[PDB]
């Protein structure tokens, strides 16, 4: 259904709101363990789901 | 061995209490007086007032009046002599209503 | 040769295939009949309803 | 067919009484290895309902 | 007796599935006897008298 | 009343044989479910990795 590679959201640091993305897959597998879209999630390297 | 009153295939037993026993296994019996319908082995001790064709009691009034036990027993105690026992109360529920 | 106990096994496969729903109910059904059968008379006494 | 339904009617009185009869007769043989004393009082009461 | 057959049949059903278990025999054996008598009446009357 | 004839049901023995059966099947399934989906502790590396 959905083809996104980034998601946003949110988070409060300092009493202002501040904005990050989270990487996906974007259409291959679907990861059981956590049930998302992700991409090589066994790796801190960049780009990685986390 | 204990006594019997008659012998053949109507076979009645009368015993004290005590650890009759013959060729085979013994099992301790309580006294009173039995009754089978077959000539098979017949005691008062408990797995023996299961079998079919068995009659037992503690007196010859005793043992009469516990003959009609099953018929006041909840549905769901025989299975192929059901027919019969309903029968011998169909026929007395009919004609005692329906006549008199 | 005798193969009926493959067919049923293909069966099985290809009903655990099609996943839905309502797999379950048959799966209880089938585990209790083995049940039943592998150990029954113990516990059934009186109430001709059970 | 349609004769042999036409001619039944006329034993269909007795036909229809037997069965009552075999019924009783087959318990009866089918409760003999308990109560071996039943073929006996059954004959005698089968002979005064005759 | 006081009810219409509709709601009767529901109520024989529910009277014989609840109350068989914890009943004496010969009070089974009369309620079936006095249901069935309307039917035993009319199939004496209709394959068996004379 | 209802405790007594429930405690009273079986013998022992059937009630031991009938609690290895269920014991049995979860046991099967949690091992079903532990090969095709993954375990947490994916820092082992277990034998899936």
């Amino acid at each position: 259904r959905n083809r996104a590679t980034r998601v946003e959201c949110t988070t409060i640091v300092n009493g202002v709101r501040r904005s990050f993305y989270v990487y996906a897959n974007g259409g291959k597998g679907f990861c059981k363990l956590h049930n998302w879209n992700c991409v090589n999630c066994d790796t801190f390297c960049a780009g990685s789901t986390f | 061995f204990p006594n019997t009153y008659l012998e053949g295939s109507v076979r009645v037993v009368t015993t004290f209490d005590s650890e009759y026993c013959r060729h085979g296994t013994c099992e301790r019996s309580e006294a009173g007086v039995c009754v089978s319908t077959s000539g098979r082995w017949v005691l008062n001790n408990d797995y023996y007032r299961s079998l079919p064709g068995v009659f037992c009691g503690v007196d010859a009034v005793n043992l009469l009046t516990n003959m009609f036990t099953p018929l006041i027993q909840p549905i769901g105690a025989l299975d192929i002599s059901a027919s019969i026992v309903a029968g011998g109360i169909v026929a007395i529920v009919v004609t005692c209503l329906a006549y008199y | 040769w005798d193969l009926t106990a493959f067919g049923l096994v293909a069966e099985w496969f290809l009903a655990y295939i099609l996943f839905t729903r309502f797999f379950y109910v048959l799966g209880l059904a089938a585990i209790m009949q083995l049940f039943f059968s592998y150990f029954a008379v113990h516990f059934i006494s009186n109430s001709w309803l059970m | 067919f349609m004769r042999f339904r036409r001619a039944f009617g006329e034993y269909s009185h007795v036909v229809a009484f037997n069965t009552l009869l075999f019924l009783m007769s087959f318990t009866v043989l089918c409760l003999t290895p308990v109560y071996s004393f039943l073929p006996g009082v059954y004959s005698v009461i089968y002979l005064y309902l005759t | 007796f006081y009810l219409t057959n509709d709601v009767s049949f529901l109520a024989h059903i529910q009277w014989m599935v609840m109350f068989t278990p914890l009943v004496p025999f010969w009070i089974t054996i009369a309620y079936i006897i006095c249901i069935s008598t309307k039917h035993f009446y009319w199939f004496f009357s209709n394959y068996l008298k004379r | 009343w209802l405790i007594i004839n429930l405690v009273q049901m079986a013998p022992i023995s059937a009630m031991v044989r009938m609690y290895i059966f269920f014991a049995s099947f979860y046991y099967v399934w949690k091992s079903y479910v532990h090969v095709v989906d993954g375990c947490n502790s994916s820092t082992c590396m277990m034998c899936y990795k």
